[PDB]
């Protein structure tokens, strides 16, 4: 039973870490490109901002799914009931 | 009571299903709910969704049955602003004469926003009011309907069914199968075009199946993560210490400030994706 | 977590709501907006 | 039965994490390029919009398949039946 | 027997995750370049998109095979019968 | 028990390390474009600074959660209580 | 005996997954520049395309060997008879 | 007791290595962009450098936290006291 | 015996997979710039092509050595002779 | 003592390898950008060079610390004293 | 000697695979710019190619050393003599 | 002692491989940028090359340190004596 | 401890958030709505 708990902890760590790494890389690239676009012309700063928010709505979907699943695994445990 | 038990109680829904003796009763334990088969209903999710939809429809009908057409009132100005925003969003993607896209997009957006707004209220206020009103100390009650994957799955299934129905209506089984198997790779030779159907079929089927799954799962995961973070922040206050509850309160303020924006963004993304997917049904992009 | 019949009933209600929005909400509002725009255009055509 | 469930947990974790990282990187790049294109052509913002709204359809298909199979492995187990 | 099943599950997870990551990265890059090209030349959108599809199959085919084998490793198992 | 503690330590290490790597990569990518925009348009430095701070606010979202989970796992063990 | 079969399954998974990831990344990178070149000179599309095909061969040949070797391991395992 | 200490050492090594890799990549990108900006605008160097330092203030936070946690693990290891 | 065979199978898998990934990435990167140069100078494709072939000579040498070593391990395993 | 020393060797290897990889990538990017800047304006070489040296410090310091840790884990071993 | 031989085989595989991956990536990156320069300026091809060779050794030398080490670990084994 | 030697073999392999990969990537990027600069300014080739050599001085220091450490761990073994 | 302690923290946090929304979120929406109404009234008066 201890091996199951340890592997569940490792699984949660992987779920959170990979999602955080991907989200950070994607948001860094998006922010750099948004800064370049804003520096190109300040008259479209607000609208473009909304657009990048739209990109965020697609950027971190699976990452939040993994974070939620890891939070469900840390406290609740469907694997323990399966023996 | 322990924190794990509190989380487990907050993670369980109210289930109505076929009891071992009689098809009339509510499950009292999680194992009993798991015993229920596919023919079970989540009373709280359906009730909250129906109540919010009815409230939205009544509010929008109040400002539509007596349209002044001149100087607008307080409620009708807000209704007109949202209607204009929805029309502008629709007209920028869909160029056809379909009269169903705009009302459907407006309904989806407002209904999702209302379903998400209820998550902002304190995690224990509504579950504890239901328990007092009912008189039970172990009643299960989840107010946030979007944390239940069933609602998002049903919305995605209905959107997919509408997409398929519209594509069929506009292309016949002819163009439907032609887009499914004979596009985007085509060849004049009979043998080559016969050998090219597996890749096209795989690509089109995979994308078509993956659309509603992603549409539902994005919202499902986002709101599940938000609700789990809120429940965990409640456990932070559960300790009872002095120096810890203030950090918990600050974290709650930050999480709510982020979560209102996330709530708006998820609804906007879902509405835009539904509009784009419906627009993709009527023309060929291949 | 638990796939149930809710995914049906929910969506059914969804459809009903959509139908109402196609019959009693959108048409009056778009008609009022178009009438206001027509009045504005008529006022601007005073030249 | 313990080892099978413990390894299925790691399997689900990898399934979610790799897909999340890939989707985050791809969406960040796509959103950055969309912002650059919108900055270049302010009047082409709507059309270009639907454009990447098609691209995402190809982008996350395999990731969504992986997420679905990971959920199927989390809540069901065809492996624990293979003994 | 249990170790073989667990390693097969890990194998399926690795296959699907790597395939999803590769497809997501490739599709993100391709969509970004297509967006840049469309923004530069709006009149060439109908042609260029077709060429994009020509790339897309080449981007996915091998990955598809992989995930197919993953399916062959989930509902079936040639490794179990070889013991 | 010992294996659980070792695997949770490895989990904390992965959680912090992947988050730090992603955060550093994203911050470098954002800062490069921020410096490019500042050099290109020296009169827009405050607005670009505010925008990059806003972007970094979203960038350090999952990394902070991962760091908090790692601290909770170092100073407490919900896995030990599960035996 | 079981360990050998499990490690062969892991080997097949790595063989297919790494090849799929590399193929997808390389094909996306190639397709982006192919689209850029097609947008630049629409009159050279019939030529450039076939040139890309040649590159595709060099992009896939080794990977094809991999997807052969894995198929040689799943069926008629040569490592089983060695022991 | 051996496994706990060995996995703690592996954890510290992973922490410091990932932190060093992330810091090196981010600082390399930031320094390259700073050098490009300084070369393009030689008279704007005194301000830009300062801005780069600000970026460093946000770039080394999580990595320094990880390094401190690794030092705390090596010198004041809390995992041994948890049996 | 058994562990040696399994580990050499994993070794061959890693040998082929890493080489395939590297050669795919390198050939995609080379082909993108080759297509860009051919599009820039349509009349210069007969020369540039053979030049890229020279690059292939420096690109696949280590990959061919690795695949040859993997085949030698698979069919004429020398590690089974040494225990 | 066997497992602790065996894992400490892997820890030192991971530390040094990750540090070398990160510093090599960062220094390559920095040197490429410095060469581009020097080529753009030959008369700014004496200044820009000094600037890059400062960046080198930010690219190296943390990595150097890791290297030191590796040395402290080679000739000395606090983990051995912890039993 | 069973585990020693197996881990030596894994070590050789890791060495050769990492060397091949790095060599392929570096040579592709170098060849892309070499082809771009040849396309832009045909009269500098005889010189630039030579310069590329000057880079190529620096790109390969260390990797070659690793390859040699792999050979020293294939037909010979200094680890077996240490029991 | 068997596992210690087996793990030090993997340690040496990782030490050489990661350093070789990083060195190859960095030198590929540096050579590409140097070729671009030489093509842009043929008259600055004698100077720029020298500068690139200085870059190599920073690029390969940690790689050479890791190679020396790997050679010391191969031809000698401080881990055998439990140090 | 446990119950009767989470409620106090939740109520305090909710009150703080409500005050923040009232002092920083409502006035912008109200001002935008009033500006739209004033623009519509000005257009009607011009017509």
């Amino acid at each position: 039973m201890e091996t199951v708990v340890g592997l569940t902890a490792i699984a949660v760590a992987l779920l959170i870490g990979l999602g955080a790494l991907g989200t950070a890389i994607g948001f860094g690239l998006l922010g750099g490109k948004f800064l370049e676009g804003a520096a190109r012309q300040p008259e479209m700063v607000p609208m473009l901002q909304v657009k990048m928010f739209i990109v965020a709505g697609l950027l971190d979907a699976v990452t939040m799914i993994g974070v939620g699943i890891a939070l469900f695994f840390t406290f609740a445990n469907p694997f323990v009931g399966q023996i | 009571e322990t924190a794990s038990g509190y989380i487990q109680h907050h993670l369980q829904n109210l289930t109505f299903g076929r009891l071992p003796n009689g098809d009339w009763g509510f499950a009292h334990t999680a194992e009993q709910a798991k015993e229920m088969g596919f023919w079970a209903f989540h009373v709280d999710t359906l009730g909250w969704s129906v109540l919010l939809g009815v409230v939205f429809l009544f509010i929008f009908r109040l400002a539509a049955k007596k349209a002044t057409s001149g100087q607008p009132g307080g409620l009708q100005n807000f209704v007109e602003v949202m209607v204009e925003f929805v029309d502008t969003s629709v007209k920028d993607t869909f160029h056809g004469r379909n009269p169903l896209i705009a009302p459907l997009a407006l309904t989806v957006f407002v209904w999702i926003f209302l379903l998400n707004l209820i998550d902002l209220v304190p995690v224990d206020y509504l579950p504890m009011l239901a328990a007092k009103i009912t008189g039970d100390e172990h009643l299960f009650f989840r107010a946030v309907a979007t944390t239940d994957p069933n609602a998002t799955l049903g919305l995605s299934i209905s959107v997919f069914a509408l997409i398929v129905f519209y594509s069929i209506k506009v292309k016949g089984i002819g163009g439907f199968l032609g887009e499914l198997t004979l596009h985007p790779f085509s060849s004049k030779n009979i043998v080559v075009q016969i050998l090219l159907i597996p890749v096209n079929f795989l690509l089109e089927f995979v994308t078509l199946i993956a659309k509603p799954v992603s549409l539902a799962l994005r919202l499902f995961g986002n709101m599940y993560a938000g609700e789990l973070i809120f429940i965990l922040i409640a456990v932070m206050f559960g300790s009872g210490m002095f120096l810890l509850s203030a950090l918990g309160v600050a974290l709650n303020w930050a999480w709510a400030v982020f979560h209102i924006l996330i709530i708006t963004l998820q609804a906007f993304i879902f509405m835009m994706l539904t509009i784009v997917y419906l627009s993709m049904a009527h023309e060929d992009n291949h | 977590m638990n796939i149930n019949a809710t995914l049906i009933g929910q969506s059914v209600a969804f459809f009903i709501f959509v139908l109402f929005c196609m019959k009693f909400v959108w048409p009056p509002v778009i008609a009022a907006l178009q009438e206001r725009q027509k009045k504005i255009a008529d006022g601007l055509d005073a030249a």
